[PDB]
RNA sequence: CCUGUCAAACUCCAAACUUACAGACGCUGUUUGACGCGGGGAUUCCGGUGCGCGGGGU
RNA sequence: AGUGCAAGAGCAAAAGAUGACUUGACAGUGUUCUUCCCAACGAGGAACGCUGACGCGAAAGCGUGGUCUAGCGAACCAAUU
RNA sequence: UUAGGCGGCCACAGCGGUGGGGUUGCCUCCCGUACCCAUCCCGAACACGGAAGAUAAGCCCACCAGCGUUCCAGGGAGUACUGGAGUGCGCGAGCCUCUGGGAAAUCCGGUUCGCCGCCACC
């Protein structure tokens, strides 16, 4: 299970290109989706590699995150252990963020959007001219790398 | 183009590769095909008789009846559907 | 053989055994094919139907199995040739067949020939096969009168191994006459 | 003409002299110089120009270049002497030019070039180890006649 | 084995080609049977533009026909060592060529399954060269 | 035999890739009716630039 | 090799050659595609059917011209059935 | 299939070669022209009638890999080329990094001397 996040906007950008990240649930810069690591699956994420930012995160991260960027799939709400509990097949975020990662079941299926709103990353990304293994922030991450993103885009 | 034939461009398409050469197998000239199929269109350029148009090779139909001995192939070219008259020497069964 | 531009036949065409050309324009009918073959001693009479990995025989008949009946004569002549026809057509029948097409091979459409003696045979046998009468040899030809005026001329027998003198077109009769019997295991 | 004209490769490859006429001579006398008849292996060492940069020759530039190379050889070692000097390129290239502003502007044909990828031998002398420095300065003046920096590369004889 | 392999004459053609006929006569009278027309391609020259036009006449003598012709045929021409073909064939002189051959050629000129007689199987010029002599006459 | 080179109008080979049909996943439609069909009204048929692949021409 | 002619393509118990017989280069009406990729447009073209009549073959079957892609033309006017 | 008939795929089957096989069984070569039929001339072939002889042919069986071919391994080669991205380099033609794909020739060792279906038959 990775977590792809749209670094570059729509402006340019193939169409092809942004129909799939349209498919794969994501309109706008900074947002982000959790996406499973299927042949179908992947065959996406590879094609928005250089207009993204993907990973596999830590599930602390994946915590923190569902608990401030995360909203019901119509609502203002925010979903915290309590809002878990009343809502999904779950008891709280930790059982819920470990479930999507085992790839148990999915944001939708718990009535939650299946986007993650980001805040821009506190201290600027490392860049989006160029990969990560060229010092840039786009492509494929690291376990921590990744986190490093999200948490900064808390 | 240079002129718009039907064999215009259809070297490649339309010729034997060299082991490929001589009069071809009767078997398949005289499969039978059931409505509602799926079969794909290529020419055997051994077979001069019960070609369609060059431009639908590659297509995969429908049958939907015969005309004679000949068949009826259901296709969609881009948007537009037609209805293609061709022998099962140009067919093959999907799967 | 050369290269690999080399064009190198089907193999049941090197062996010089089937006439492809023939055969396309032979299946076409869609119905099944009565498969008529030759050799020295015999004489053989199949029903070919079309099938996804190989022609299907629902139906044959062997010049040598013709003697289960009673048959003591030669089994490469006309008389033998009717008769075989005549017998394949008979279990043809039996499968469910109802009409063929005649299938010659590389032999000759020679009028009043063994291979139209063949078909001549399985017709008669009730088969329904698109023919054309007087191609096919007389009563008394297929009969096989014309040996047995042959061996008028003797001084020398005919048949090396004991059957008769003047030989016996009347076991032709005597056989078929058995085949269109309703018992007879075919 | 100025080889700015035709150094670079980008045309269609022009070849086919069953469709082209009129195809100028090649200038170039030989491809097979020293003793034609000795071997490669013959000779202890053996050294190639190497072109740097992928280019077209012209045929004028190929024989002015391995003129100038060979005559040195030549003056140097004799006109019999000990070597044996290649040029494993032909110049299958046909080249045009238009010479009316734009109307009917396929150019008529003017000589012929020789396509060269980069890192690929123009030359390559065979000789003994004594003489194998007026190889070196055949290939200085050769390199000179001809678009694109050389490099002076030495495939066998570390003798020095 | 030396039986299914003893060679024998399989025919016998004899023809005058002319290039313009009325000679057949003589043949049919010194073989013994009818002789036939000999065409042409590709256009001549030497006034033979004609393509499919009577130039000669051949006859095929095969068997007893070809034998008893050979009785007389064969003394009026003396035999060479270079006027035999690989495959065991000789042509002298009008001309005379025999055509020899191992028991088994049905199998080459039949239509069913026809094939061709292996290299083994094959008459040899020396072989036939013993054939021959081996019947009222000499060699080289 | 050995030795040195080529091909827009060559090919014993041969991609990436484009492309028909189908299934799966995704997305989408069944009060926002998608897909499709019928009808009314157009404008438009001087384009241009970047990039990739081009063809001609220094 | 040949197959009427550009080029490209097809064909070997043939689509080529020889021989014989035959004149289907037939009458009539259509389906589909092409002309015009997609995507509307005429004449023209082709493949595939049906009905009538014919040629050939033992028969299956082949023949709506010459193996395939060029050799074609509106109304009006004129002549003909 | 101790030798047969009809096929499918249509060289893994081709080319070339070795060795083995047939009493009333088979296929053949073989034997022969009264007939059906036959040759612009030949019962050669086609067609018809027949078993004196043979297993040399063919054919069936077993095997050889020199050539051709099919596939596989390692080598070449993740090279050539390439779909996506880059305020990466180069005067420039062009190149490079990341990403996703990925040859060809050729070398070396193997495989291939057809596989399969229906019917028939000691
Ligand atoms: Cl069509
Ligand atoms: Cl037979
Ligand atoms: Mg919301
Ligand atoms: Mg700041
Ligand atoms: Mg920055
Ligand atoms: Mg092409
Ligand atoms: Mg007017
Ligand atoms: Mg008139
Ligand atoms: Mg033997
Ligand atoms: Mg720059
Ligand atoms: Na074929
Ligand atoms: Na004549
Ligand atoms: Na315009
Ligand atoms: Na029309
Ligand atoms: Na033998
Ligand atoms: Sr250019
Ligand atoms: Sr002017
Ligand atoms: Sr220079
Ligand atoms: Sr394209
Ligand atoms: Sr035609
Ligand atoms: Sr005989
Ligand atoms: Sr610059
Ligand atoms: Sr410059
Ligand atoms: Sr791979």
């Amino acid at each position: 299970m990775h977590a792809l996040v749209q670094l570059r906007g729509e402006v340019n950008m193939h169409t092809d290109i942004q129909d799939t990240l349209e498919m794969l649930n994501i309109h706008h810069v900074n947002h982000c989706t959790l996406v499973p690591e299927t042949d179908a699956y992947r065959g996406m994420v590879a094609k928005v590699n250089d207009f993204v930012a993907f990973g596999e995160p830590s599930q602390e991260t994946l915590e923190t995150v569902l608990a401030t960027r995360a909203e019901p799939l119509e609502g203002d709400a925010d979903v915290d252990d309590e809002w878990v509990a009343e809502h999904t097949d779950y008891d709280d975020i930790s059982g819920l963020a470990f479930a999507l990662l085992s790839e148990e079941t999915t944001l939708r299926e718990q009535g939650l959007s299946p986007t993650l709103r980001l805040h821009p990353p506190r201290g600027g990304h490392d860049g989006v001219k160029h990969p990560v293994k060229e010092g840039g922030q786009l492509g494929k991450h690291d376990t921590e790398g990744i986190d490093d993103l999200l948490e900064a885009m808390r | 183009p240079s002129s718009n034939g039907p064999l215009e461009g259809t070297r490649g398409k339309l010729k034997n590769k060299p082991r490929d050469r001589g009069t071809s197998p009767p078997q398949r000239a005289v499969e039978e095909f059931d409505d509602g199929e799926k079969v794909h269109l290529k020419i055997d350029p051994s077979v001069p008789n019960g070609r369609f148009h060059p431009r639908f090779d590659g297509q995969t139909g429908t049958v939907e009846g015969k005309q004679g001995d000949a068949y009826k192939v259901d296709i969609v070219d881009g948007g537009k559907e037609k209805t293609i008259i061709v022998t099962a020497a140009h067919l093959r069964r999907q799967e | 053989a050369t290269g690999p531009r080399y064009k190198v036949p089907m193999r049941r065409r090197r062996e010089a055994r089937t006439d492809y050309h023939q055969r396309l324009r032979l299946l076409k009918s869609g119905k099944p094919r009565l498969v008529a073959r030759k050799s020295n001693k015999h004489v053989r009479a199949q029903l070919v139907t079309l099938g996804p990995n190989g022609d299907d025989t629902l139906a044959s008949a062997h010049s040598s199995d013709l003697a289960e009946y009673g048959w003591e004569a030669p089994t490469g002549n006309m008389p033998s040739a009717y008769l075989t026809g005549l017998l394949a057509g008979l279990r043809a029948q039996e499968a469910g067949v109802e009409e063929a097409v005649l299938d010659i091979g590389l032999n000759s459409p020679t009028p009043g020939s063994k291979v139209f003696a063949i078909q001549e045979g399985a017709i008669d046998a009730g088969l329904d096969i698109p023919h054309n009468d007087d191609v096919l040899a007389d009563w008394q030809r297929t009969r096989g009168a014309h040996i047995a005026e042959y061996d008028e001329q003797l001084e020398e027998p005919l048949y090396s191994g004991d059957f008769d003198a003047a030989d016996l077109p009347e076991h032709f009769d005597e056989l078929r006459e058995t085949l269109l019997d309703g018992d007879i295991e075919l | 003409k100025p080889a700015s004209m035709y150094r670079d490769i980008d045309k269609p490859a022009y070849t086919r002299r069953e469709y082209i006429t009129g195809i100028p001579g090649s200038k170039i006398a030989q491809h097979k110089m020293g003793r034609k008849q000795k071997d490669a292996d013959d000779y202890p060492v053996q050294i190639s120009l190497i072109v740097e940069e992928t280019v077209q020759l012209r045929h004028g530039s190929l024989e002015a270049s391995r003129l100038s190379a060979n005559r040195h050889l030549i003056k140097e070692l004799g006109e019999e002497g000990d070597y044996k000097m290649t040029l494993r390129k032909f110049p299958h290239q046909v080249l045009r030019e238009n010479k009316d502003g734009m109307r009917a502007a396929f150019g008529k044909i003017v000589g012929t070039a020789a396509r060269v990828q980069a890192g690929e031998q123009l030359f390559t002398a065979y000789c003994n180890v004594e003489d194998a420095e007026h190889v070196k300065e055949a290939f200085r003046r050769a390199y000179n006649k001809i678009t694109p920096s050389c490099r002076i590369k030495v495939e066998r004889g570390e003798e020095l | 084995f030396h039986e299914m392999r003893e060679p024998r004459i399989e025919k016998v053609v004899v023809h005058m080609g002319i290039g313009h006929a009325n000679a057949e006569d003589i043949l049919g009278e010194i073989t013994g049977q009818m002789p036939v027309r000999t065409k042409a391609k590709r256009t001549v020259g030497e006034f033979d533009i004609r393509e499919g036009d009577p130039i000669g006449a051949k006859v095929t003598l095969r068997d007893e026909m070809a034998e008893e012709f050979l009785q007389t045929a064969l003394p009026l021409a003396e035999l060479a060592t270079s006027q035999f073909d690989d495959t065991g064939n000789f042509s002298f002189g009008l001309d005379v060529t025999v055509n020899l051959v191992r028991p088994g050629y049905r199998v080459a000129k039949r239509d069913k399954a026809s094939r061709s007689i292996p290299t083994k199987h094959r008459l040899n010029p020396a072989d036939a060269v013993a054939f021959i002599e081996s019947t009222y006459d000499v060699e080289v």
